[PDB]
């Protein structure tokens, strides 16, 4: 997996399109980059034992959406180190760091059934106070839970359905 | 022109990487110049695309990355011939005692298989050396192996010289030392007395200094190899000489380290036995010419079970042990009679004659050994009339197994003897039927041939 | 998976330009720093052994030339050094102040004075890292080199030219050995060479101060590499000294080198290795830890007259020069089987076994002559050495072969009684003590002394004394003789009959 | 200004801004909890990321805490109003006194002095132990190490020693706890205090509860105290209660700092870890340092490489061993294994030495009897070599002695023996002038006269 080795070019390639005000254009280039690694027959030549500046050269043509000379270079810097299949990661730390840099949230809203889109207001308003960032809601409807709501937010849920009150209650028992 | 350019520079191993058309092979030779001077790198791994790992047969140092490396579409592969008798060579068959260009017609590659077993011809044709002690008690045929064991100083590098000597100057076959790990002292020695003794012009000489890295050290054995070979297609029968198999298996080892390879036993390289195979598996007579290889092999410690001497024991033929007891008792060769040995020795190739000296000879010492003890405690007039008996002519036999060597006149001013075998099988085979009886035992002490026993009991 | 040095902002740069613009390749920058390695990045044009410089007046060598890294090691205190910091490629190797005016003086392994006596005048440098003379360019060893023991001189002999390893446990009399030899060659003629590597600086002051209470520190170098220096000091201190002394072989001059405990060499070298992430082979020692020693001890060497002659350009003509090794050892607990003595044992031309056994039971020096050996043997003896040692090896030989029955030597017949008890009074006769250095003709005396049957009648415990005595007898009535053999050492039935004479006057009208 | 970014064990990093980044041994400070932690930076990686050792607990570091950039490295009190009082290996206080009033602030990372300012010193210091002066005596100035296996008595020794040479000697004096039982600290504190030696002597404890990042710093922290003493021109004593620690301390960080293991999983870093340290131990032209060092020794292998590594920074080693105090002989000196540069003709006199090796002579020709005692008995020896066996086993026991210390033990009351008195005692006992006595008449007594009068009463 390749959490660890994306985070450098994820922060080179976000500082690069911050300082050319190009983010919404790299998040393009890098989609797309990463949308050619996985193509049938090209994961197959990303595994083969070419040389770097060919494996570039021969990706570099399967794309005319990049930036001639930065959205390239980048494919190039990847291939030196041997990381190309690093892109679909490169690609979500992006977008992590762009939504850091605008203060914006997604948090799921896991219900029983959907919520009266009154209820929604109030949820979306009380989380722009939980956190300075603007939300983005997306419910959604799982049987499981019975009654009330999680709200999963990043790595920090809110757990008020019944279920989890059933099931921390026979604990304490 | 110069397709391959360096990558990396790790000490003695170097990283080239070529356009994915032309990699070269696997023992393919590279060269780059280092400086104002040249140096040539043997490839070997192909790994990844267009890389090739490779080890430098020469100094490292002054390498930088990126210089443009070309590739000898060949091995490394040396001069051949008569060209090459009376001169050193280093591994890559360059002649390192200012005498100029070797004059080769004819360069062979030192990487070649070994015959088919089909091939081959086994003649039981005994080799004379002219050592009492050896041609008696470790006979060897044409196209066997022999191996020097034993420890530091006891005498393999001067009882190499002295065969050398004497097949040269008494039979007049041509030879070959490949020195592996050679220390530049004794290989300067060397040089000086086979000059003087007049057999340089019938040895060619290959030395892998220790102070070469280690790829040098590894393929110099190679070098000599190719040479006694192509001596050997010409019809001829050449002998070996390799200095020590002990640094041939330690080149082996530190190679194998630097190229990262996972050790073994006692951090052995993996390969161990297969170096030494592919080593000892050229060394055969074949139908048209034999190769006779004699080997000196230092066991460390005195253990004779570590895998260096272990390995070699397989391929052997005959073992002398030489024993630095026995040395220091000032009887050289210092052969120990009773555990040296030979696949040989048995009546149906160097008839019953022989094997009854042989096996006599090796009662009396061993029993001999058994009265040393009694006659330390009761003193020696306890002994029968015949023990008494057993014990001067053991002493007599002990005696005469030494002998003065003409490479060794410059340690002990004495003349050299050469003794053929019908004259040690007469003398030996008289002193243990009491035909000398009457003789002291210094008579027989460093006297070379039995009539000059006689001559010497009358001076004392 | 894990990185390999590439970071946002390098990253971000070729991200703006990947074909970097042509910039300095004498030149770069620090990106790691730790434990005295430090990662350079850039230095494009660097050289393996290179020097490279670094902010104040410090240097590394260039070990590790890899894709996009320079590994070095930091010759000095590297705790200063910074991320970011630049570095330039110097184009030379490393050199060392080569002259006949360092006799005398401490340097450390740079050449720099130590001793506070201020400067030095050298005559000129030397590179640190040489190649070896050639294989045409020796000449046999024939002229002894004195180490005044009695035990390595008639058993043992060292000849100029030639590389004796000194081996045995800890604290047994292997620095002692060595400095005996150093003192003995105060009027020799040859000029002697310390180089210590990874001893404590107190000890160091300590020979210094014994070398200059006897007369011998105005005819020796010192070179210290001290515990506390970085390993890159240590791990080059034997070459800096190498390369002093050559300054006298290349020039038709003797010179005496001692490596003391090449035993911490290699463990400074290991320790530069697995810092650079280099191979572990046997015990964690690098590969190639034996063409680190050898190609070390290959520069001690004895050339012909025509390779001087070449050297100084004609200036010296008819003279051989040469330099001689005595590397030092540990090992413990007696195992000649590790990785470091397995291949110093097998480069050099001989061995000095000491043994804690025999030094505790009071042999001093504790040489064991089973188990030593000299390749050169005679042949580096002058000639009434080597004819009268010629019967103390057999002597001893016949000892060890019958020391088995000491411990029921009641028992035994008086035929092998008499050379059991002769045995070990040739073996006591070898003690000696520390400082005490014997000039050939002394050794020569006492070992005749001791072959031709005169210490028959001395009782065991008198042998000490017996030798006092005849050394100032011999003194006070016959210096004519003694400054003949010393001045000669050739032997003859004249010299014969007089030692004898010697030997029959004292026995009969002296007393000890 | 920095990021905790990872946390492994004892070894924690942290992340700076590009040109923020601290240089290496200075001190980080974070704020773990309701705590304050100090972490020293060991290592520059690359990207503006460093690596450090945490002074202190590990536990409860979360990722991406805020850590304070200290611009030094650590410093601790010293001089004069360090002395009598009990200090961390961060210098803080540590008894419940006070805080400790110095002037002055020193670094625990410095250069050991040059070779130029290095002295030597043959005057000879008297201990009232039997086997330590005859057999390895050392001087004013030198180091002096006891090396042992656990529970052999080289902790014993060192308190007696401290009881002989630090209450009759007036300069101050530093003690180090490297890695040792906070018990016997406490022991120690209370010893000294109740006799009002107290007030000239200087503790530093770093015992063997607390996490490896005191451990391995606390022994710079004992010697840069010893080190102030020097400088100011006095005479000091150092004794330091188990290096062993200290580069045990360096082993278990070593593999999170990423360095390859070497011979026995050590650091590859040891011998240079140890000469640094044993290197600024040393006295000088100015004033001089005596010290003395416990030196454990792992699974009782002398040969393991720590033991190995420290035998050639010390003058004087005297080795205990397991087989002799398990006969009861204490202590448990083994004398065919210590040793003293001291030991010269020229340093002690012809009678001190001459007597010294014919004790070595005696007690070597024991050991090499043992295997055909041990296979035939006693009665195949020869006539004279059952003397020389009776005469070792006299001096085995000689050899043993009544420490003050050991009182608590054994009952029996303390001896202190003078070197003319010992040199003569075991001269007798080999020269033959007390064959008639039995051999535990000799155990466990002062000089001479005291088993000339043990025999009476068997
Ligand atoms: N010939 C001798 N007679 C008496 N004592 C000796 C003799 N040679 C050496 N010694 C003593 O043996 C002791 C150890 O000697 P030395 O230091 O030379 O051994 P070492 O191997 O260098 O020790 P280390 O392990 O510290 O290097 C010294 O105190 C020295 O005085
Ligand atoms: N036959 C011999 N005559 C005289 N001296 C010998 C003889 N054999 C060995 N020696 C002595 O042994 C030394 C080394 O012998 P060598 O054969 O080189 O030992 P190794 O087998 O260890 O190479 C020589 O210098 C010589 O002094
Ligand atoms: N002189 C002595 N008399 C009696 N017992 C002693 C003497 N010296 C040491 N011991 C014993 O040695 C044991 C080991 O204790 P200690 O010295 O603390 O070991 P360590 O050195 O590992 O700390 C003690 O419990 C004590 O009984
Ligand atoms: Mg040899
Ligand atoms: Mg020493
Ligand atoms: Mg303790």
């Amino acid at each position: 997996e390749f959490i660890t080795v994306a985070r450098p070019y994820a922060k080179a390639a976000f500082d690069f399109a911050v300082e050319h005000q190009s983010v919404e254009r790299w998040q393009d280039m890098l989609a797309f980059a990463a949308e050619v690694t996985k193509n049938e027959q090209m994961a197959e030549l990303l595994s083969g034992a070419l040389a770097p500046e060919t494996l570039a050269e021969s990706f570099i043509a399967v794309a005319g959406e990049q930036l001639d000379e930065n959205g390239q270079n980048l494919i190039r810097v990847m291939a030196e180190n041997g990381r190309l299949n690093a892109l679909p990661d490169v690609l979500e730390q992006f977008i992590h760091l762009r939504a850091v840099s605008e203060a914006t949230a997604e948090v799921d809203v896991i219900s029983a059934a959907a919520l009266s889109e009154q209820q929604l207001a109030k949820i979306s308003a009380a989380m722009e106070k939980r956190l300075s960032r603007k939300v983005k809601l997306n419910a959604k409807i799982d049987k499981s839970v019975m009654a009330g709501v999680i709200i999963r937010a990043g790595d920090m849920v809110i757990d008020g359905s019944v279920r989890g009150r059933l099931e921390r209650l026979a604990d304490v028992l | 022109m110069a397709t391959g350019k360096i990558v990396q520079v790790i000490g003695a191993v170097v990283d080239v990487e070529f356009p994915q058309d032309a990699v070269p092979r696997v023992y393919d030779a590279l060269e780059v110049q280092n400086g104002n001077e040249r140096l040539v790198l043997e490839v070997q791994q192909q790994l990844g695309g267009g890389i090739v790992r490779t080890i430098a047969m020469g100094s490292s140092d002054g390498l930088r990355r990126g210089l443009d490396v070309k590739d000898l579409e060949h091995p490394i592969e040396v001069p051949v011939g008569k060209a090459t008798l009376g001169r050193i060579m280093n591994v890559l068959g360059e002649p390192v005692d200012m005498k100029g260009e070797i004059g080769e017609e004819e360069r062979w590659a030192i990487h070649r298989a070994a015959p088919s077993y089909e091939e081959l011809s086994n003649s039981q044709e005994l080799l004379e050396t002219g050592i009492k002690v050896i041609d008696l008690m470790a006979p060897f045929a044409k196209g066997g192996k022999v191996g020097l064991f034993g420890g530091a100083g006891v005498g393999k590098t001067v009882n190499m010289m002295e065969l050398i000597r004497n097949i040269a100057i008494e039979h007049s076959g041509y030879s070959v030392f490949a020195g592996v790990g050679e220390r530049t002292r004794e290989g300067n020695d060397f040089y000086h007395e086979m000059t003087d003794s007049n057999v340089i012009d019938k040895v060619s000489l290959v030395y892998g200094q220790m102070n070469e890295p280690p790829g040098n050290r590894l393929r110099v054995a190679l070098t000599g190899l190719t040479m006694a070979e192509k001596f050997r297609d010409e019809g001829r029968d050449v002998l070996l000489f390799v200095d020590n198999i002990y640094r041939y298996t330690l080149a082996g080892t530190e190679v194998s380290a630097l190229l990262g390879r996972m050790p073994s036993a006692v951090g052995y390289q993996p390969t161990l036995a297969e170096e030494m195979g592919v080593l000892q598996e050229r060394i055969t007579s074949t139908k048209t010419g034999s190769i006779t290889s004699v080997q000196a092999v230092y066991v460390p410690a005195d253990d004779l079970t570590d895998p260096s001497p272990a390995t070699t024991f397989a391929h052997l033929d005959a073992t002398v042990v030489l024993s630095r007891q026995i040395a220091s008792l000032g009887i050289y060769p210092a052969v120990d009679p009773l555990d040296s040995t030979s696949r040989q020795l048995d009546p149906l190739v160097v008839g019953q004659e022989h094997y009854d000296t042989a096996r006599g000879v090796q009662s009396i010492l061993q029993r001999y050994q058994e009265l040393k003890d009694i006659i330390a405690i009761l003193g020696m007039d306890e002994l029968s009339e015949e023990d008494k008996l057993v014990v001067a002519r053991a002493r007599k036999i002990q005696r005469f197994l030494s002998q003065p060597f003409f490479v060794a006149e410059v340690f002990t001013g004495s003349p050299g003897k050469y003794v053929s075998l019908k004259d040690t099988i007469r003398g030996f085979k008289g002193i243990m039927e009491g035909e000398y009886d009457h003789l002291p035992e210094q008579a027989f002490y460093m006297v070379g041939s039995i009539e000059e026993a006689v001559e010497k009991a009358k001076k004392l | 998976q894990l990185n390999s040095t590439e970071i946002s902002e390098l990253i971000k740069q070729r991200i703006a330009q990947f074909n970097v613009v042509s910039e300095a390749h004498n030149e770069g920058t620090i990106v790691s720093v730790s434990d005295g390695v430090i990662r350079i990045h850039g230095l494009a044009d660097c050289m393996q052994g290179e020097m490279i410089s670094l902010p104040g007046n410090r240097y590394a060598i260039a070990l590790n030339l890899e894709r996009d890294s320079v590994g070095a090691v930091v010759m000095g205190p590297y705790a200063d050094l910074a991320e970011g910091m630049k570095v330039k490629c110097t184009g030379r190797i490393l050199e060392v102040p080569v002259g006949r005016g360092l006799l005398g003086r401490v340097v450390n392994t740079l050449g720099a004075p130590i001793d506070g006596k201020g400067p030095l005048d050298h005559d000129g440098f030397s590179a640190v890292e040489a190649i070896a003379p050639g294989v045409i360019e020796r000449q046999s060893v024939d002229q002894p080199v004195q180490t005044g023991y009695k035990a390595v001189d008639s058993m043992i002999p060292i000849g100029r030219g030639q590389r004796e390893l000194i081996i045995g446990d800890r604290q047994t009399g292997k620095t002692a050995l060595a400095i005996d030899a150093i003192i003995n060659q105060r009027d020799s003629g040859i000029k002697c060479i310390y180089v210590a590597i990874g001893q404590k600086a107190s000890t160091i002051s300590n020979v210094v101060r014994k070398l200059e209470e006897h007369g011998a520190l105005a005819n020796t170098i010192v070179v210290v590499a001290t515990a506390s220096e970085s390993a890159a000091l240590q791990y080059l201190a034997p070459y800096a000294g190498c390369a002093m002394g050559e300054y006298f072989r290349d020039r038709g001059e003797d010179a005496l080198i001692i490596y003391d405990d090449l035993s911490k060499q290699a463990v400074a070298y290991r320790q530069i290795s697995l810092l650079l992430r280099r191979p572990p082979g046997r015990e964690a020692f690098p590969g190639d830890v034996f063409y680190l020693h050898s190609r070390l001890l290959e520069r001690a060497a004895r050339v012909n007259a025509e390779y001087v002659e070449a050297f100084t350009k004609g200036e010296v003509k008819g003279k051989t020069g040469s330099l001689t090794a005595l590397p030092i050892i540990e090992t413990q607990a007696g195992d000649v089987s590790a990785f470091v003595p397995t291949n110093v044992i097998s480069i050099t031309d001989g061995q000095i076994f000491l043994e804690t056994n025999l030094f505790n039971a009071g042999i001093r020096p504790a040489v064991n002559p089973g188990i030593s050996v000299s390749r050169v043997g005679g042949a580096a003896q002058t000639k009434i050495m080597k004819k009268l040692s010629g019967g103390i090896r057999t002597a001893l030989a016949q000892y060890r072969e019958l020391a088995a029955f000491s411990q029921f030597a009641s028992d035994l017949d008086d035929a092998t009684r008499k050379q059991l008890d002769h045995g070990q009074k040739v073996t006591e006769l070898l003690k000696q003590k520390q400082y005490a250095p014997m000039s050939v003709a002394q050794q020569s005396l006492v070992l005749f002394a001791a072959e031709r049957g005169y210490l028959a009648d001395v009782e065991l415990s008198k042998i000490g004394s017996f030798e006092a005595a005849l050394l100032a007898y011999v003194d006070r009535d016959h210096a004519p003789l003694m400054q003949e053999i010393n001045q000669t050492g050739g032997y003859n039935d004249e010299i014969e009959g007089k030692l004898k004479g010697i030997l029959d006057s004292f026995k009969a009208t002296q007393s000890w």
